[PDB]
């Protein structure tokens, strides 16, 4: 816990910053667990890297679009990818998603 | 952005009330 | 007759142009919300980052994890780490 | 070949995890079935 709370300072899109972090340290105890079954727990690790994939959606996105709008086939490859990920996020359940 | 060092009432942080409360019973 | 059909032709052109400025307003508007959208999650950010480690830990993680780790000990389980880890998985969806 | 490879790699895969979700539907009932003996002995205490 304490290493992936401090590090991380977790948040997730959409959820409550309780409700992130929570759900990403009980995955995290998981992934590491010196006795899980280990592919179960490497299973938990893809999970994880995905969400922290998603939280740094939130980093790209907000430093990515400007207040003024610019022009939308200029945006990065990746932008429109990741926006569309994080309007996903907003419909999808987070336990399994 | 926005800065603040939020001060903090002990019933706040369960730790702090918790020793507030074990201190209170051992004062009375 | 001609010029009458070049002047309707010009005429829808400019009204698919205008079609499509219309669409293209629509878009920089839901652009627009996501941003805000987008915005919102940045403060909340700000919230958290505001937080120094001990109290950011403090208050958002330990009463819950106090309280499942509480109920992980009544269970004495096999591993404490798989129960409680389910355990806040089941819980948080209704908890915060 | 290649999609012999493919349906074989695929087959697998899904036998793969259909095992793993055996084993975590058995884990869950398992802590489902401590739970429950949680109950029974913190209600049985608090009535005895």
């Amino acid at each position: 816990a304490m290493n992936a709370a401090g590090n991380l300072k977790p948040k997730l899109p959409f959820l409550s910053v309780r409700r992130s972090v929570l759900l990403y340290i009980a995955f995290h105890l998981k992934a590491f667990n010196p006795k899980g079954s280990e592919y179960s727990r490497k299973k938990y690790k893809k999970k994880l890297e995905q969400f922290v994939e998603r939280c740094e959606l939130i980093t790209y996105l907000s430093s990515k679009m400007t207040r003024k709008y610019k022009e939308p086939q200029f945006r990065a490859i990746d932008f429109d990818h990741k926006l569309q990920t994080f309007l996903s996020l907003k419909n999808i359940d987070p336990v399994t998603g | 952005p926005t800065f603040d060092k939020k001060p903090l009432v002990w019933g706040e942080d369960l730790e702090l009330y918790s020793k507030f409360l074990d201190r209170k019973e051992q004062l009375r | 007759e001609r010029l009458a059909k070049e002047a309707a032709q010009t005429a829808e052109l400019e009204h698919k142009e205008a079609m499509e400025m219309a669409e293209k307003i629509a878009r920089w508007e839901e652009w627009n919300k996501r941003l805000e959208e987008v915005k919102r999650e940045e403060r909340e950010l700000l919230e958290v980052q505001s937080v120094p480690l001990r109290n950011y830990l403090m208050t958002y993680v330990m009463p819950t994890l106090m309280q499942g780790l509480n109920e992980c000990c009544k269970v004495r389980p096999e591993d404490p780490v798989d129960f409680l880890a389910e355990y806040l998985f089941k819980n948080n969806p209704e908890m915060q």
